[PDB]
């Protein structure tokens, strides 16, 4: 209980969170929320941080990455924020991109700037063209392409015989 | 009936809905909307 | 006896919200106050109301009838039991008695009622006691005493065809309704419009057409609204005499669009000073636009709001915002759109709705039947 | 169509106003008004049933 | 003049109840009990209500020969504690009649908790259940002889487990216990399944979520799922602890499901506020959901004093004003940290964006983009953009941009009309139809 | 000491012995539903 005031605590906790974060754990960001509701509350300023982080993520961030990596620019957290930089994301590049939209760069994603050098021209040609079979984003499937049949009415029919041998099995 | 952790714990009321919908949306209900027509 | 005193508390109502006359609760109210014995009017707005700057000794004097008027009811009482009859002692106090509860809110009630209850040769004996709790239960918005009274009446008084204060009861729980939160029962209970033809809730007999108006407006299918308010005749002349109540009747039946928010100002103006309307004067509001908006949706599927604009004079962003909000209260189901601003409505409920109402009695119902066959072994 | 109908739809671009209906669905309705019935029973019966238990 | 009506009605408790369990228990196996010998749960709350009083009781309880209506008849007439609780174990081993070690051991021990001295007589009920866990423990090493301990004293026993769990909490917590009661598990695994676990895991989640977090992943791989769920009381709260689980695990679409199942399975009354207090929380998870109706179809008055916050919270969720956000946060947010509300706070925003945009969205089947970024109190085209992308997040209607400046092309969506979707579902309707007929069997089966 | 508590166990078994006597008397009911 004698446990004195260690300062390493704040931003070991804070690597701990930034890299559980990157790694897409929002259930163990809120389970590392919850075995500390005491100092998270205005103290532990680098656990403060990363839950208005939290609410720019709880936002969606592809701006707020951006405009939240302004204010972190010197605790050799730069292994982890480098796999924030990773994490963010290609929902756009999902959608409409692939060799042409001009440029996305008004909308602060890390990855959807630098204009044309090869880092994100092997971005926009990295291992394919995500959505995968039938289909590029030069011109969007705007899903994905599935669209497949009225197959299932069969296997439905399928459902009805097992019902007919459960209505059997009831009487 | 303790049930092992809750024991430590229509006048004007079903017009609720309407008026927490109109709590800062159309206040007065008819003073400017009497009054809307003379706008344009 | 109770025309103004029911005045009486169209000033309470009329005193409550606004403070436009600040002389109202001397004129009309010491006018009041020096008719029908009234005291407690003033005894119990001594305080609500200004300094009363002194009203003690032109109270005084009444007070002092009051007195000689009780006074020789302590006589009467002694002196009616030597008057060799029955019960005359209960027939000489129950008259200044109940003109006790004429003056006085519940003293002369209460001390009255009680012994001239006790004794009940006709329903009209009940029931006069049981109008002179509803005399105050008007004044003050009670629930205990004008409930039960006609619960009491509920339980006796359905003998004998007078049919007059057997629709009184109707009336009353119209009354008591539309006091609160009526959709249906004023309508269904106000059915009996021709067929009252005097009362003291029948202080304006006109008013009371508006009553039944401004439920029947609410209460009643299309259909169902042209045969009463257009196909009843013997309703017609009290609605005739009435320009703008029968204006906005006819227009609504005819569709006459950019006269309705007219009409319903009016109507909504007269909703600000009448009584036991402010439980009602916002949601009126959006209940008859919403009413209106019933059948403007069921006119087209093709349909813009610049239509809807010059149909009602400035709608534009008024009614974006405005149909916003009543598809946000979940019902009249259309898509107002942006520039392609085509207002498409839908169709009825059968589809797939009707094919699922009854599993969404049979989740909760049958979770009755689930844990209450749950209920035997244990 | 507004006040009155003989249920034509406003059917704007087709050229015929097509009349159509099915009224008798009624094998729905009717076992509607049955549920609402049937557990209006079954809640005057919960009564004895939770009555003469405990 | 009314303690000599106990003396009378008081000893016909365990006369009916308690002689008519043991004697209907000794034969007529599994209506052995459970028919009135679990009448116990309220018969034994009502035994703590209905009805010096301490020592008398206790005192003299194992004799011989079943003598007991003279000795009940004893602890009638004698109206007119150290070593008094183990005095049952003092006059003599019990030695016999073992559905009554456990009856005695509970019905008179366990007023002291309705007493409420919690001083010396604690202390002495945990030695009082030294003995019970002794007879807990020892009925599989020294009591070969017959059931006696499954079919009546495990429904006694989980109810005195609960007993147990009203003594270790007035003091303390409990850690011996868990491994205890898992062990407890062991003996009655696969053997004969008690709920017992799920009592202790209730109250493990209960003060867990107090104060220990890894243990939820442990239900994981622990989720034996019993579907028994006899009470439907316990099973009911089990799913508001984990309902609290999944708020806290973030999981809101099936929170809402399952949280106004484990409502509407609480048959319960007595309007104090269980119902309304375990409800408020229950539909903390539909403020976090982004839609919440207005709360006037669930407020009972006496939740009132409670919900003084919780209205006006409500009104900042169906509003989006950062006035009322911050004041219902820093004036309103007491009593419910007892709860745990603060994880509301970091998306109050999103409740108020997903509200938005469900009105607007059910609203319109085009918007634009530079003006969705004003009907509510957005920040610019690219924060909507931003936020139309945000808004699906999961798979949401329709909104294609229109990719070059027509700023939206959304279309409503179509196909729910009559045609496959219902018919690809009412497939798994009648199937828990069919449920529900194989409980019309089990309904046959009963007898 | 696995063999002894077992026995008690084989009552689970006994549960089938009560709905046996049970649909047996269902039978006898229908017997003189087929003798009428």
């Amino acid at each position: 209980e004698q446990l004195p005031e260690s300062a390493y605590m704040h931003q070991l906790l804070g690597l701990n969170l930034l890299f559980l974060l990157s790694q897409n754990r929002v259930a163990e960001f809120h389970t590392e929320l919850e075995r500390l509701p005491a100092k998270d509350i205005q103290t532990n300023v680098y656990i403060k941080h990363p839950v208005s982080l939290e609410q720019y993520l709880m936002e969606g961030s592809y701006n707020k990455v951006f405009l939240a990596k302004g204010n972190i620019p010197a605790e050799s957290y730069t292994f982890f924020i480098d796999i924030l930089l990773d994490t963010i994301r290609d929902e756009i590049a999902g959608c409409i991109e692939k060799a042409y939209e001009k440029i996305l760069f008004t909308e602060a994603t890390r990855i959807l700037f630098f204009n044309t050098p090869k880092k994100m021209t092997d971005y926009a040609k990295k291992r394919g063209w995500v959505l995968g079979p039938n289909n590029y984003y030069s011109f969007a499937s705007q899903q994905q392409k599935p669209e497949d049949t009225t197959i299932p009415s069969t296997e439905l029919a399928k459902q009805v015989i097992e019902y007919a041998r459960q209505l059997e099995m009831i009487v | 009936m303790s049930e092992k952790k809750q024991p430590v714990d229509e006048d004007n009321w079903d017009d609720d809905n309407v008026e927490d919908d109109f709590s800062n949306q159309l206040r007065a209900e008819l003073e400017k909307h009497g009054y809307k027509m003379e706008t344009s | 006896p109770k025309n103004p005193d029911l005045r009486i508390a169209q000033l309470r109502f009329l005193l409550s919200l606004p403070e436009h006359r600040g002389d109202a609760a001397v004129r009309d109210e010491l006018m009041a106050a020096v008719r029908d014995n009234n005291m407690a009017p003033y005894y119990e707005a001594l305080c609500k109301s200004l300094d009363w700057q002194i009203d003690v000794d032109l109270l005084n004097k009444m007070k002092k009838a009051n007195e000689d008027e009780l006074k020789r009811l302590d006589e009467e009482l002694e002196d009616a039991e030597k008057n060799l009859g029955e019960s005359e002692i209960r027939d000489a106090m129950m008259a200044k008695a109940e003109y006790l509860c004429r003056i006085g809110d519940k003293e002369g009630a209460l001390t009255a009622f009680r012994k001239t209850y006790d004794k009940t040769v006709a329903l009209g004996h009940r029931l006069d006691i049981v109008f002179y709790l509803l005399r105050i239960g008007l004044f003050y918005m009670d629930n205990d005493l004008i409930t039960r009274n006609t619960e009491k009446a509920k339980s006796l008084i359905e003998e004998g065809g007078d049919w007059d204060r057997r629709n009184r009861l109707k009336v009353y729980q119209g009354l008591y309704c539309v006091a609160i939160r009526d959709f249906k029962q004023a309508a269904e209970l106000f059915l009996d419009t021709v067929s009252t033809f005097t009362s003291y809730e029948l202080m304006d007999y006109k008013t009371f057409v508006t009553y039944t108006v401004y439920v029947s407006m609410i209460a009643l299918e299309r259909p169902d609204l042209r045969e009463k308010v257009i196909k009843g005749a013997e309703i017609l002349e009290v609605l005739h005499s009435l320009p703008a109540v029968r204006q906005y009747l006819f227009s609504l039946y005819e569709c006459r669009y950019s006269v309705f928010f007219q009409s319903l100002a009016v109507v909504e103006q007269e909703m600000k000073k009448d009584w036991l309307f402010a439980p009602h004067y916002r949601y009126y509001v959006r209940e008859m636009r919403i009413h209106a908006y019933s059948q403007l949706l069921e006119s087209y599927r093709s349909l813009t709001l610049g239509y809807m604009a010059e149909a009602f004079g400035v709608g534009v962003e008024f009614i974006d915002q405005e149909l916003s909000r009543f598809i946000a209260a979940g019902r009249l189901h259309c898509k107002i759109d942006k520039v392609n601003e085509i207002v498409e409505t839908n169709r009825p409920d059968s589809k797939n709705w009707q094919y699922q109402e009854t599993i969404k009695k049979g989740d909760l119902l049958l979770n009755r039947v689930q844990k209450l066959s749950r209920v035997i072994n244990m | 169509i507004l006040d009155k109908k003989f249920h034509g739809i406003l059917d704007q671009g087709e050229g015929v106003l097509i009349i159509f209906d099915e009224p008798p669905v009624d094998k729905t309705y009717e076992a509607a008004l049955e549920t609402i019935q049937n557990m209006s029973k079954v809640v005057d019966s919960l009564y004895n049933k939770a009555k003469k238990l405990t | 003049p009314p303690p000599p009506a106990p003396q009378d009605v008081e000893m016909k408790e365990e006369a009916a109840t308690g002689g008519g369990s043991t004697g209907e228990a000794d034969g007529k196996t599994a209506a052995a009990a459970a028919e009135h010998s679990q009448r116990e749960l309220d018969t034994v709350t009502l035994e703590d209500i209905k009805e010096g009083k301490e020592p008398r009781f206790v005192l003299r309880a194992l004799r011989m020969l079943p003598s007991t209506s003279r000795r009940l008849n004893h602890y009638v007439l004698y109206k007119a504690l150290l070593p008094f609780l183990e005095e049952p174990m003092d006059t003599e081993a019990d030695l016999q009649f073992r559905p009554r070690t456990g009856k005695a051991a509970s019905t008179p021990l366990l007023p002291e908790v309705e007493a409420y001295l919690q001083l010396l007589v604690v202390i002495f009920m945990m030695n009082s259940k030294r003995y019970k866990e002794a007879q807990k423990i020892s009925d599989d090493l020294m009591q070969k002889i017959s059931t006696q301990n499954r079919r009546a004293l495990d429904l006694v026993a989980a109810k005195c487990y609960y007993y147990h769990a009203r003594v270790y909490e007035f003091l303390d917590k409990l850690d011996v216990v868990r491994s205890f009661l898992h062990a407890r598990l062991r003996t009655a695994t696969l053997r004969h399944d008690a709920d017992g676990q799920a009592t202790l895991l209730n109250l493990l989640l209960r003060n867990y979520l107090h104060y220990s977090l890894y243990d939820q992943a442990e239900k994981l791989v622990s989720k034996s799922v019993f579907p028994e769920q006899a009470n439907n009381n316990e099973w009911a709260r089990y799913l508001y602890y984990t309902g609290r689980i999944k708020a806290i695990q973030l999981e809101y679409s099936e929170a809402r499901r399952t949280m106004t199942n484990a409502l509407r399975k609480a048959p319960q009354h007595t309007a104090v506020g269980f119902k309304q207090t375990v409800h408020k929380l229950l539909i903390v998870v539909e403020l976090l959901l982004g839609e919440i109706p207005d709360r006037l179809q669930f407020r009972q008055p006496s939740l009132k004093r409670s919900l003084m916050p919780y209205f006006l919270l409500t009104q900042a969720v169906r509003t989006g004003n950062l006035a009322k956000f911050n004041q219902v946060l820093d004036q309103f947010g007491e009593k419910f940290q007892a709860d745990g509300t603060y994880t509301l706070i970091i998306r109050l925003r999103h409740n108020v964006i997903k509200t938005g945009v469900r009105m607007i969205s059910l609203s319109y089947s085009r918007i634009s983009l530079a003006d969705i970024a004003q009907k509510l109190q957005l920040d610019s085209p690219e924060d909507a953009e931003f936020i139309v992308a945000k808004a699906i997040r999961d798979g949401v209607i329709e909104a294609s941009i229109n990719h070059e400046k027509g700023y939206v092309q959304s279309k409503e969506m179509i196909d729910i009309y009559s045609t496959r979707e219902p018919q690809l579902a009412f497939h798994q309707r009648i199937s828990f139809c069919l449920d529900i007929h194989n409980m019309s069997v089990k309904a046959m089966r009963f007898p | 000491y696995l063999s002894k508590i077992e026995e008690l166990q084989l009552i689970v078994n006994d549960k089938s012995q009560n709905l046996r006597r049970l649909q047996a008397q269902r039978n006898e009911l229908n017997a003189k539903v087929r003798l009428l």
